[PDB]
This record gives C-alpha cells, structure tokens and sequence, in this order.
C-alpha cells in the first residue's frame, strides 16, 4: 500500500498486459471503473477489494473511500503523470482546455496515449493529484481528449 | 484473471517539463454509463 503511481496489469496463460494505472495515496488505491470494473487486485502477497465506485464518474477505489481532493484552478497549466504500457513513467506538461457541459465545466488534456495508459494522474504544481487521465471524446480529427477526472472525498 | 499492481513511480511535478497539447474548448455531454460524447 505504499504511497505512488502503479501499473494495474493482467496475467492470462503467458505473460502480462497492462489495462491501466493508479495513484495509492493514504493507504486508498484509486484508478478509473473501466481498468478493473471492480475486480479484486494482488499487491504484493495481499490483496486489495473494492470500497467505493461509481460508474457515471468512471472511477474506483480499493482499501477505503476516495481520497484524492485537490482541483484543477481552472488557469494553470497540469501534468500528465504517464505510465503508458512497457513504458517508463513521464511528465507531460499542458494548459487544459474545457468539456463545457450542463452540469458545469470540467478542465480536459488534449493528450492522446494508449488505453491501458488509463487511471494515469494528473497533477498541479504542488504535485496534488487533480484527476485520473483517461474518460475522454475523440474528436473530428481524430484526436482523443480526456477530461480531468475527479472523485470527492466524502 | 489474475489483476494486480505493480508500482511505477514516484508522484512528483516535474520542473521544466516537456509542454504540449491544445487547450480546445468542447461542448460535451456525460451519460449514465459514464461515457462522454460531443454535442453537435
Ligand atoms: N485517439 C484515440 N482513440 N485515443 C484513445 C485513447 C485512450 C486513452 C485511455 N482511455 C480509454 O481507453 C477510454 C476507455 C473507455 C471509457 C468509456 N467511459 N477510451 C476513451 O475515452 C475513448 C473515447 C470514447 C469513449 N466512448 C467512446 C465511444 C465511441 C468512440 C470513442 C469513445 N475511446 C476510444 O478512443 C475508443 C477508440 C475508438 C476508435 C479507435 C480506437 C479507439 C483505437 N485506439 C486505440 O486503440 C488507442 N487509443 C485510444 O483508445
């Protein structure tokens, strides 16, 4: 349960894949609905269950509830903690731009990774996680636009 | 299915990060399975 960012992969007949990733703060494990969909995960010899989900929000956590509270300032620029698949975790830096929708705006990355890239956080200068990477829109031209992604802490 | 974790990293803000990206300003909707989508 040690505090970091973590690949969530599967083990079939031979070999491993990697279906997304997942920020371990306060002992809590959160990552997006559509990695695990609620699936139980081994760390280490121990084994992680599912606390709190909720699928219109695509996301989960394992250990206890939602614990990552820091919000995008709708004006500074954030980064992309990528762990993409069989590659070395990288900082990308961007300024969001927006999903306006009829509930309020929520700040989106215009950063297009693989999907098992999923559950990456996204980070302001503090390093405070603001969201998980990975719920997004593909638009006209073919690009893929995740929204920042955030949980309540209850 | 064996699903599991294996750590990746430390969470740090990188100074002098590499910048990127657009900033495009969408219009969207969320439905109840959590997927968002363009309104046209
Ligand atoms: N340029 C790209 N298509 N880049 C994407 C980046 C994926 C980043 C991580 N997120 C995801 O995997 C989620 C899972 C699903 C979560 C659902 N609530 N995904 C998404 O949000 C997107 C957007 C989307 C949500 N609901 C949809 C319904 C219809 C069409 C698109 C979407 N889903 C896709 O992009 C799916 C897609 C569509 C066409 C071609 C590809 C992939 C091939 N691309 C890859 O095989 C790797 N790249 C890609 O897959």
């Amino acid at each position: 349960t040690t505090d970091g960012v973590y690949r969530v992969m599967t083990r079939r007949l031979l070999g491993s894949t990697q279906v997304g990733v997942g920020v371990m703060q306060e002992g809590v494990f959160h990552t997006m609905w559509h990695v695990t969909k609620g699936a139980a995960l081994r760390s280490g010899e121990g084994r992680l269950d599912p606390y709190w989900g909720d699928v219109k929000q695509d996301l989960v956590s394992y250990c206890g509830p939602w614990k990552l509270d820091a919000a995008w300032d709708g004006l500074s620029e954030v980064q992309l903690l990528a762990v993409p698949p069989g590659e070395r975790a990288k900082n990308i830096q961007t300024l969001p731009g927006i999903f306006k929708t009829k509930d309020g705006d929520i700040g989106a990355v215009a950063l297009d990774y693989p999907a098992g890239t999923s559950g990456s956080p996204i980070l302001d200068k503090c390093g405070r996680v603001i969201g998980l990477y990975g719920n997004g829109v593909v638009i006209k031209n073919g690009s893929y636009v995740s929204a920042i992604t955030q949980g309540k802490r209850e | 299915v064996d699903m599991y974790i294996e750590r990746a990293g430390d969470i740090t803000w990188e100074k002098d990060a590499e910048v990127t990206g657009n900033s495009p300003r969408l219009d969207v909707a969320l439905d109840e399975s959590g997927d968002f989508s363009l309104v046209e």
